[PDB]
RNA sequence: UACGGUGCUGAAGCAACAAAUGCCCUGCUUCCAGGAAAAGCCUCUAAGCAUCAGGUAACAUCAAAUCGUACCCCAAACCG
RNA sequence: CGAAGGUGUGCUGUGAGGCAUGCUGGAGGUAUCAGAAGUGCGAAUGCUGACAUAAGUAACGAUAAAGCGGGUGAAAAGCCCGCUCGCCGGAAGACCAAGGGUUCCUGUCCAACGUUAAUCGGGGCAGGGUGAGUCGACCCCUAAGGCGAGGCCGAAAGGCGUAGUCGAUGGGAAACAGGUUAAUAUUCCUGUACUUGGUGUUACUGCGAAGGGGGGACGGAGAAGGCUAUGUUGGCCGGGCG
RNA sequence: AGGACCGAACCGACUAAUGUUGAAAAAUUAGCGGAUGACUUGUGGCUGGGGGUGAAAGGCCAAUCAAACCGGGAGAUAGCU
RNA sequence: UAAGGUGAUAUGAACCGUUAUAACCGGCGAUUUCCGAAUGGGGAAACCCAGUGUGUUUCGACACACUAUCAUUAACUGAAUCCAUAGGUUAAUGAGGCGAACCGGGGGAACUGAAACAUCUAAGUACCCCGAGGAAAAGAAAUCAACCGAGAUUCCCCCAGUAGCGGCGAGCGAACGGGGAGCAGCCCAGAGCCUGAAUCAGUGUGUGUGUUAGUGGAAGCGUCUGGAAAGGCGCGCGAUACAGGGUGACAGCCCCGUACACAAAAAUGCACAUGCUGUGAGCUCGAUGAGUAGGGCGGGACACGUGGUAUCCUGUCUGAAUAUGGGGGGACCAUCCUCCAAGGCUAAAUACUCCUGACUGACCGAUAGUGAACCAGUACCGUGAGGGAAAGGCGAAAAGAAC
């Protein structure tokens, strides 16, 4: 989330986004990649989520 | 339902003057 | 280029003007001849290629005071 | 990592789409949609990290799309890259 | 916008007639039901849209052509919204119901 | 018989290039006729 | 076998002779017009280096990327 | 309770035209007086656009002939399959460059597109498909030539060119043959290798250059020899006796 | 040996015919000439308009050539139609 | 800002949020691949390759950052030659290129006109280039006037088609002066005297106002014709708002707006508040810009073609005085008047419009208007540079016609 991820240490949020990305998007992208559920709005969120991950403690300054 | 017409302006004349 | 480098004169442009009056664009070039002044505060040879009115000036005016100038003036001393 | 997750992303769809890849799963190998990314390597330690699947050699391939629908502006596909994933002991698993 | 609404509609063939106002359209429409009815000519396909009859569909009314209801009135009175209480809140000017 | 057109990617590049009219002032101009003109084919070139 | 064809199987599989504008041959011969270059290659040392490092050989091991590759190609995909 | 415009009529004015009005039409138009104009069209081989005309005429793109019988389909002279017949065969075949840029293959569909018909197709629409250490291009190396730090010239722009660095059409390391995809192929697979590079392990040992030398490294024509692809023949093996 | 001869390839175009609103904005057919060179061609490269190039014709320089093409001066000017 | 959305052709699917952090809109920030000035080197635009560090390293490999050139400065080294430069290396800065037009400078025609055509003209235009800014340049008299005086520059309207020049042909064409628009003056060439003191500039930091989000924002019903009322008819009402558009026909009161009244997290424009930073003032007394001005030679600019032709610019060759002096007042001398060059800067008035907003039009309404209302600088056409179209509208509502 927003504030949820703005409260997280640098620490932290480096080890949570290999995961965000690859292995709780990358799950997402290649079932429904090829149909198998269409839960088709589950990839707009987490991409958008994934970014925000990536924005923060960068911009933070490691913090 | 394309359409490509163009414009011609080339030569008809091959044949040459009488009585110079 | 075509610079005295005392005064840097560009070549002025005309007509010619003739005993007919034709005109004609033709380039009015200064002398320019490279010459090897002598400082004397550097002893050394600083071959500028200058003119035959900008001679004159650099021995009138004195050699370390053109050479001031010119490197102050942007153009390679 | 040996290298970034940013080429542990190259992976985005699964192809297997019809024959060649339907005759080569049965006979032996996997195929799958690999980016546009060009490379081997990174990609021969992507079908190892992300899935389990032993390889070999990777055989890559651009693929270049064709022209397509519409007569009221005539277009053609965005191109990317096939991969025969060339499994060396994956295909029993 | 003053319009998820009790609505008696200004335009004729719908003119004392009610509805809920289920949505309010980007392009300058609203759906009222009962009373935008259109008798639309459903094509039966596979894979769902199976009926085959000319169904009947509300199709989507203007937002000018709708007058609101009032509690003790039937037509309107006008909107205003400019009572503050941490932000807009609606009432029929001109008797300002806080509606 | 032998005609006009006749053409051959390599010479086309090389003399009628992007990367061959950008090194003089007078080819400099001409890409900003064709850009500020909008056209927008080029040099036609992959 | 669905009648598009696919599987299962498999004998002999040699010799002589003729050869090519092809190869040996960018040779050879000869002739006057006198017939690329640079690198890789091999080798010698210079500054330098000193149980080093490099070099050479073997073995073990690993790597060798990227694009083109379809199809047409004397033409109905090229140019008119 | 029907404007303009369109399309018919009557009446009217000297005329340009106007007025009334029926039909069409579904909305705007404007007395009068005055003001201003992109202000009046048959002609400019005018211009644009539409549609005639010659005319159902000419032609239907090779004097390399097709014919039958099935098949599908609604429809078969032309397509698919099959059987004959004919044509090219230093090509009208095969591989590949250049160039093209999916035109390939598969499945479907026939409006438009093929100078016909069209079930068909290089058409449309869907889909599928191009796989390399060794092939080639990148790449290493350079050629003619180009660009060009420094430089010298030149109003300027710029011009030339050095050291350089590019630039193939040349030169540089190396894979072949089967088998296999609806369609790929020296690339995948299979069989059997080869090449180069890194690192390490080991041994041994004077190694080391924008450096020196050599080698790379070469013409044309002609003349054989030697050789093999390969072909002819026979032998062998298999099948056949009309 | 030969800018040798005869002649395919290849190149080139001497004759005629057919075309000449074509099959084609220069080709086709039957003949023809040259043919290891003053050859020919692929690839790439190089010469720029008052200039190139030219075994030379005012030929050729993108189907255009006694001064290319394109933009601009420019609505040139035309006592002319 | 907000109850509804997931830009568009284009639907639809899956979902999200429901007045309070969705969704929408702005400010600021982040990210901003690769090409392109493109800049680590190279290169067929959107590609290829590499050096050096900082790492990581599972030991395999793989990242990230920097590395252009040129100008200036600083440091370091450092030849021919002891020396020293020269050069080279490095670092810190600044620049480069892209624009439409306007502007200044540099360069600079021809057609044409003169009924030809060469001087002249066209025109110092077009056009190329260079340079820069929001305006620019120009500018505080070696400027005029006329025997009185005026007082920087600019720009506008005059003067005046005058004066004058002119193959005295065509044509070119001012000034002086006048009225306005709009107006500020200052340094350096040097010693002081007090010694940031004005004054700007740049850094602040704030106060005000403006803009970039926006918000609120008024007052109608009945009835008749009609597919539908916003038309007609009847009866009302609001007005700092009857500007306009939209809504099923022509609506002030139906909606969006509208005047009016409000409204800013931030970021910036503009004034002003005042700190610092640098700038140099304010009084004394000095200073008053030499290879220059003239002049000879040749051109150019001045309305002015050397012509009686000053004057200014200056390529060539000389070459003067130094404020009891010098320049100019259109041949030239004299007199008289008036001013001090060869050092330098400067606001405004004014010109222009790619672009932005708002509005307006006796401007257009689809062969028009831009080429271009529509996926247009597109499709096409050409090797290229370049050239360059067509194609708007069903309806009130897709209800786009089940069967």
């Amino acid at each position: 989330m927003k504030a949820k991820e703005l409260r997280e240490k640098s620490v932290e949020e480096l080890n949570t986004e290999l995961l965000n990305l690859l292995r709780e998007q990358f799950n997402l992208r290649m079932q429904a990649a090829s149909g198998q559920l269409q839960q088709s709005h589950l990839l707009k969120q987490v991409r958008r989520d994934v970014a925000r991950v990536k924005t923060l403690l960068n911009e933070k300054a490691g913090a | 339902a394309a359409a490509a017409a163009a414009a011609a302006a080339a030569a008809a004349a091959a044949a040459a003057a009488a009585a110079a | 280029s075509r610079v005295c480098q005392v005064t840097g004169k560009r070549p002025v442009t005309g007509n010619n003007r003739s005993h007919a009056l034709n005109a004609t664009k033709r380039r009015f070039l200064p002398n320019l001849h490279s010459h090897r002044f002598w400082v004397e505060s550097e002893k050394r040879f600083v071959t500028l290629r200058v003119s035959a009115k900008g001679m004159r000036v650099i021995d009138k005016k004195g050699i370390d005071t053109v050479l001031a100038e010119l490197r102050a003036r942007g153009e390679k001393y | 990592m040996i290298r970034e997750e940013r080429l542990l992303k190259v992976l985005r769809a699964p192809h297997v789409s019809e024959k060649a890849s339907t005759a080569m799963e049965k006979s032996n190998t996997i195929v799958l949609k690999v980016a546009k990314d060009a490379t081997k390597a990174e990609i021969k330690a992507a079908v190892q990290k992300l899935f389990e699947v032993e390889v070999e050699v990777v055989n890559t391939l651009v693929v270049k799309g064709k022209v397509k629908r519409h007569g009221q502006r005539i277009g053609r596909r965005s191109d990317w890259k096939k991969a025969y994933v060339t499994l060396k002991e994956g295909q029993n698993l | 916008a003053k319009i998820r609404d009790e609505v008696i509609v200004l335009t004729g063939k719908d003119k004392g007639k009610r509805g809920k106002v289920k949505n309010v359209l980007s392009s300058g429409k609203v759906i009222v039901e009962g009373i935008n009815l259109v008798k639309k000519h459903q094509k039966p396909v596979p894979a769902l849209n199976q009926p085959g009859g000319i169904v009947e569909k509300e199709a989507a009314i203007q937002v000018s052509n709708v007058a609101i209801f009032n509690a003790a009135t039937g037509k309107a009175d006008r909107v205003g919204f400019r009572f503050e209480d941490g932000k807009k809140v609606r009432f029929f000017k001109s008797n300002s119901e806080t509606i | 018989m032998k005609r006009t057109f006749q053409p051959s990617v390599l010479k086309r590049n090389r003399s009628h290039g992007f990367r061959a009219r950008m090194a003089t002032k007078n080819g400099r101009q001409v890409l900003a006729r064709r850009r500020a003109k909008g056209r927008a084919r080029l040099t036609v070139s992959k």
